């Protein structure tokens, strides 16, 4: 199926409206309404300027369109108001030439581009539903000294502080297989796709869609404070180029569906986050997206990482590549813009958006317990998924006919990928199981786990291992 | 003045940047 989120829905049935005051300038009676004091729609400008709102939000920006486009002369043909933007040359074009690098006419041509900060923002917030989640994610860069990547898990609702605002609600991380180091990390691309293919299959089995990255850029700052350097900030970059098209690729991958586009998708709902010092020396986050500006050039391969990490390097025209003319409007400290070259490198803050992140305050959480377990490839920080943990983790909790305490320790992430893995309960075992640990009523479904055969089977496992 | 192209794989992650 290809429908449309049921976030989406939601908002595309709210009109967000934004009442007003009626003002001493309105030229009207001591009663009614005008221009001047009407309710204001949800992508004001002013009002989100005057909040401190810096991106309007996915449906604010949709509704904005719409109305421009019902101011069209009727009858008219309908137009989708969203496209993807695509910057690729055709390359199987024969209008009266041969292809790419043979011939080129209007029609296969790209013409110049001009960035700009994009205005809207497909993500507007990202809710992590408990401190534990990011501080255990945390812990990898603690103990090791390295840096870490992990893939956030979870789903996305309404956030009611900005017009028309989504959130996307984080659950748990996901740490693929890495080798980390003390100022980057590399993976194995197709052994992370092939891998997370099977994390995807299963989180979606708990009600779960990969709704983000997460990475740190940790630094300690020698001061014996456990506190890091600031590298991050406005007189630096807040993603480096690589990481915009690292986030580029990402949203490409994780397409966001919509009705009202061209292409049947738009943009992408998958957000980025960096963990690293802020301006106090603390370790804090941040979150970001990249435009579809950004997401259309790394489809067309025009961008590449540079030496300075504020600036991405267009790249040069191939036979396999074209690359146009392309500028920037860039911003003054008064947010006004000028026409700019780009190349041969431009700054990448152009590409981004930026959300903002919180915690929930004291629950629906999917799961009760965040750590406790060993997490996915941590078999270098001394954790690792194996009998001799499962045994000491579950056993006598199993045994015990505690099931408040059982459901505190089958309810995790890690834990249920991990008795997945082991293939001893049946596919409807398995179900009661992710019904035990995230269900609201859980324990009717825990019971029957409990009395089936899979189970006992797995504590019998245990049972008769170490 | 300007950056030279630092074009890293797919997967390669750097954070090294003098500060
Ligand atoms: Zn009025
Ligand atoms: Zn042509």
């Amino acid at each position: 199926s290809i429908k449309e989120l049921a976030v989406d829905e939601e908002l595309a049935a709210a009109d967000g409206l934004i009442p007003r005051q009626k003002s001493k300038l309105c030229k009207h009676g001591d009663r009614g309404m005008c221009e001047y004091c009407s309710p204001l729609p949800p992508w004001d400008k002013e009002y989100h300027e005057k909040n401190k709102i810096k991106h309007i939000s996915f449906h604010s920006y949709l509704k904005k369109l719409n109305e421009n486009a019902n101011k069209k002369e009727n009858g008219s043909s309908y137009i989708s108001p969203l496209s993807e933007p695509d910057f690729r040359i055709n390359k199987r074009c024969h209008n009266g030439h041969e292809p790419w690098p043979r011939g080129i006419c209007s029609k296969c041509q790209p013409s110049a581009i001009t960035l700009q900060q994009q205005e809207f923002r497909m993500v507007d917030h990202v809710e992590f539903q408990k401190s534990e989640i990011i501080n255990e994610f945390i812990q990898a860069w603690r103990y090791t000294g390295m840096q870490r990547f992990g893939y956030m898990y979870g789903s996305y609702s309404k956030y009611d502080n900005t017009p028309l605002g989504i959130k996307a609600v984080v659950e748990a991380i996901y740490e693929p297989p890495q080798h980390d180091e003390q100022d980057g990390l590399t993976m194995d691309v197709e052994q992370v796709k092939n891998e997370m293919l099977q994390i995807d299959r299963q989180a979606q089995e708990m009600g779960l869609s990969r709704i983000g990255l997460i990475f740190t850029d940790l630094s300690d700052a020698g001061a014996g404070d456990g506190s890091v350097f600031c590298k991050r900030h406005k007189d630096s970059f807040f993603l480096s180029s690589l990481e915009v098209i690292m986030a580029a690729r990402h949203q490409t991958r994780h397409p966001n569906v919509s009705k009202y586009s061209e292409q049947g998708f738009f943009s992408s709902k998958f957000v980025t986050c960096v963990i690293s010092g802020n301006l106090e020396g603390e370790i804090d986050i941040s979150s970001y997206q990249v435009s579809t500006e950004a997401e259309a050039l790394v489809t067309a391969d025009m961008i590449s990482g540079s030496t300075f990490p504020s600036m991405a390097y267009i790249n040069d025209t191939t036979d396999e590549r074209y690359v146009p003319e392309i500028f920037y409007m860039k911003s003054n400290e008064y947010g006004i813009t000028v026409k700019e070259n780009a190349k041969p490198a431009f700054p990448v803050d152009y590409l981004l958006v930026t959300l903002t992140h919180g915690f929930p305050n004291t629950t629906n959480s999917k799961f009760v317990s965040s750590t406790g377990f060993p997490w996915s490839n941590r078999q270098a920080m001394g954790q690792s998924q194996d009998y001799q943990e499962l045994k000491k983790y579950l056993f006598n909790v199993a045994s015990s006919g505690d099931f408040n305490l059982l459901h505190e320790k089958i309810s995790n992430f890690h834990l249920l990928l991990y008795i997945n893995s082991l293939q001893i309960l049946s596919p409807d075992e398995w179900k009661l199981l992710i019904e035990s640990a995230v269900k609201n009523e859980w324990e009717e479904s825990l019971l029957k786990l409990v009395s089936s055969a899979g189970w006992q089977t797995l504590v019998m496992i245990l049972q008769e291992s170490g | 003045m300007e950056p030279a192209k630092l074009d890293l794989p797919e997967g390669q992650l750097f954070f090294g940047f003098p500060m």
